[PDB]
């Protein structure tokens, strides 16, 4: 669609001018393309990413809600959860780390 | 779905679709039929009553309402549309004669006529004998009829005398015609035969013959396949369906028996032509179902035509019939016409 | 040249109507010696000009063989549907480029080889639509409607002019989807065949052409 | 012939003029780029340029809303204004031309 709708403007430019730009023009779309192509990987690994953290959370919880206390034992349970919190808080104490994965963190910590 | 038969007090000989808007969506709304054997012969125009509604007060609006009529000169022998307010006629008189619908006032009126399009001759003087006219086909502008004088005619409906005659065609009667291309007709006789004949030669002998094998079953109607201009269907005198392909000789391809007597009509679907429908002296009216198109198999026993009763009795004669998407209509001697609107539940 | 002198005489025999008396033979029918040496002369051109671009343009830009308006010439004269299909495939190779296709779709509106505009007072109708149904199908045999869709079939992909037909009749496309919709198509079950084959060599081509006119087109408020 | 089909009129027409040559094909083949432009999309367009700056027009500014197809007819119109010796022929040819593709002839044509 941003193709066709960039492409139409390239063909409603009715001038000398825009007729001898018009490779540039199209060029110009081919790097906004590009771009674009871009941020729909960025937003399906920002997507993937999280929903990845959503379900190792979701078993980490259910882990910790469902299964019974007479298979983790109060030292062992305690160190899993101890070393979870650790590992869990380095990698959004990093400042590379996406803010989008912040609100399932802070939730996992919180149960955790 | 049940069929709607009703009594009219005449004897109708044919029965005729009105043709639909090209591109239009609605079933077949009103027909036309011409009557005969009467001490008044007419042609009026129908509409199908609608069987959906009751209004508050229990009246049965379904009949088959008469739109308008108007009188004729002899019995109405054959019957069709030649655009959507025009309708040409044929009569015992010789005469031919184009009617107009007037859709503001409900009435029929003359549009032109041909008074002494057929009659016979005699020894010197132009004192004619009158000579029925058989069957009527047309070709907006251009119209061919026929007759007991064995005459060919093409009229115009823009012009008052004949655009060419062909006198003596057969010394027999000619019985039914039809355009297998816009120059060229074939015509059907009393000895058992289909005539084709092409107004581009200047001779007015026929452009080929067929027949059947020596003995005459003489050959009453006629119909050519709407998307095979070759492929051509005849009803006897004995009640045979014989199918041609007007290339391949002489003789049918596919000869079947359809009735108990003569067959007055044969037509093929307008828009699903591997159907076929017939009506007969026998008091019978048939669908025929085939779905090389499947009429032109040499084994019926093979390849299949799969073949229905329409009527749930057999009634006084079966002159005509007429079929239109899912609507049918026939005529009968029984003072009577039978309607459908679906021919497919 | 040979084109344009085969066009040059049957043009010319045209039989003007007085003339009912006692002709001899017309010794002026191509015999099947140079009919089947003109095939394959259009065979040869059309393998060329199907593949270089090169060979599409410098022989329509040629001044003094024009063959475009030579070849829609020979489609209006009476020579074998054989001929004519190998004439409308030298045109269906030829319309791959879109300058060429162009031109073409004006020249076979104003060449009435579909009959686009049909006059109140005409029986019969002209062109390609007769030739099917009464020459077509009476061989059983079907290389004229065939070369056609294949000719609407390049053309469709180098599009058409939305003018098409603008002043002679309304502008636009559905006529010739009418022939080949009403004309071909829902009469391709209905003709009978001598290649039992060709029964779905023409559903090929027919097809192709209603896939190509509905992959292209994107729906618009306009065409509502 | 050459020339025309490149779209170096002006070059075309001083070859006519040192070889007594008519300016015919000259003016039916602008007359075919003209027809070419007013059907032709965006490629067209940008292939117009090319030869209309060939075609010596530098004397116009280019102001934005000059489109391509109608410098195209703006040098159509100079050639039969600059050339008028034969002008029957030069605007009958041009006509001709654009009846046979189907093209309204422009106000100042007419």
């Amino acid at each position: 669609l941003l193709h066709r709708v960039l492409v139409a403007e390239v063909n409603a430019l009715q001038g000398m001018a825009a007729i001898g730009q018009r490779p540039l023009l199209m060029e110009e779309i081919s790097t906004v393309l590009q771009y674009v192509v871009g941020r729909n990987k960025l937003l399906q690994c920002l997507h993937a990413k999280r929903h990845a953290l959503e379900s190792w959370r979701q078993l980490v919880e259910i882990i910790l809600t469902a299964c019974p206390q007479d298979l983790i034992q109060a030292e062992d349970r305690q160190l899993i959860i101890r070393d979870i919190l650790q590992d869990v808080h380095d990698k959004i104490l990093d400042d590379e780390a996406a803010q989008e994965l912040m609100p399932v963190v802070a939730g996992a910590v919180f149960t955790l | 779905e049940e069929i709607y038969a009703k009594f009219v007090s005449q004897k109708i000989s044919k029965t005729r679709w009105r043709p639909l808007p090209p591109g239009s969506l609605q079933t077949a709304e009103t027909f036309a039929t011409g009557s005969w054997d009467n001490e008044e012969n007419y042609i009026s125009l129908w509409s199908i009553g609608d069987f959906g509604n009751l209004d508050s007060d229990g009246g049965f609006e379904g009949d088959h309402q008469l739109l308008c009529d108007i009188r004729h000169h002899g019995d109405v022998m054959d019957l069709q549309f030649f655009d959507q307010e025009r309708i040409v006629a044929a009569s015992s008189t010789g005469c031919v004669t184009v009617f107009l619908h007037h859709p503001n006032n409900q009435t029929l009126s003359v549009n032109q006529q041909w008074t002494t399009a057929h009659y016979h001759t005699g020894p010197g003087s132009p004192s004619y004998s009158s000579a029925p006219c058989t069957g009527v086909v047309c070709n907006n502008p251009e119209i061919v009829t026929v007759g007991e004088d064995g005459r060919i005619n093409l009229f115009r409906a823009d012009h008052k005398e004949a655009v060419r005659t062909i006198d003596n065609a057969d010394s027999s009667t000619l019985h039914a015609v039809t355009f297998l291309r816009t120059p060229e007709i074939l015509t059907v006789n009393s000895i058992g035969q289909l005539k084709i004949w092409d107004f581009r030669q200047q001779g007015n002998e026929p452009s080929q013959i067929l027949s059947l094998t020596g003995d005459r079953v003489p050959l009453h109607c006629v119909d050519r396949h709407p998307n095979q201009q070759h492929v051509v269907a005849t009803g006897g005198q004995d009640g045979m369906l014989s199918i041609w392909d007007v290339r391949q000789g002489t003789m049918p391809v596919s000869l079947l028996k359809a009735h108990e007597a003569e067959m007055w009509e044969v037509h093929f679907h307008p828009s699903n032509p591997e159907h076929l429908f017939t009506c007969s002296e026998d008091g019978s009216l048939w669908h025929w179902d085939a779905s090389i198109s499947s009429w032109l198999s040499t084994d019926p026993a093979k390849d299949r035509i799969e073949i229905t009763s329409l009527l749930p009795s057999r009634s006084l004669s079966v002159n005509t019939l007429d079929v239109l998407g899912p609507c049918l209509v026939c005529g009968t001697d029984a003072e009577a016409i039978y309607v459908t609107r679906h021919l497919f539940s | 040249h040979s084109l344009m002198l085969y066009h040059e005489h049957l043009r010319k025999d045209l039989p003007s109507a007085d003339s009912v008396q006692y002709r001899h033979l017309p010794s002026r029918g191509i015999t099947q010696k140079e009919q089947d040496g003109l095939i394959a002369f259009l065979q040869l051109t059309s393998t060329i000009i199907t593949w270089s671009e090169n060979a599409r343009l410098a022989l329509c830009e040629h001044p003094q063989w024009t063959p475009v308006v030579v070849i829609l010439g020979l489609l209006q004269c009476s020579i074998p549907p054989v001929l004519k299909a190998e004439l409308l495939k030298t045109l269906a190779a030829f319309g791959k480029s879109p300058e060429i296709a162009a031109s073409l779709w004006q020249s076979l509106e104003y060449t009435q080889i579909l009959q686009t505009v049909r006059i109140p007072s005409q029986r019969q109708a002209i062109g390609i639509e007769v030739e099917l149904n009464e020459i077509e199908s009476r061989c059983e045999e079907y290389p004229l409607t065939r070369a056609f869709c294949q000719l609407i079939s390049t053309l469709v992909e180098s599009s058409f002019p939305s003018n098409l037909g603008a002043g002679l009749r309304p502008p636009g496309f559905d006529p010739y989807l009418q022939f080949l919709r009403d004309s071909v198509f829902l009469r391709f079950r209905t003709r009978a065949y001598r290649r039992a084959a060709e029964k779905w060599e023409v559903a090929e081509v027919v097809l192709e052409v209603f896939y190509k006119l509905l992959r292209d087109y994107e729906p618009q408020l306009e065409d509502f | 012939t050459l020339l025309v089909q490149a779209g170096l009129f002006d070059t075309a027409i001083s070859l006519c003029q040192t070889f007594k040559l008519p300016l015919t094909p000259v003016f039916e083949g602008l007359a075919f780029k003209c027809i070419k432009l007013q059907f032709g999309g965006e490629a067209a367009q940008a292939e117009a340029w090319a030869w209309l700056a060939a075609n010596q027009l530098s004397s116009v500014i280019t102001t934005k809303e000059s489109s391509a197809t109608d410098e195209a007819w703006r040098l159509l119109s100079t050639y039969l204004e600059r050339y008028k010796v034969q002008n029957n022929l030069y605007h009958h040819c041009v006509i001709n031309k654009l009846l046979s593709h189907g093209v309204p002839l422009p106000n100042w044509l007419i």
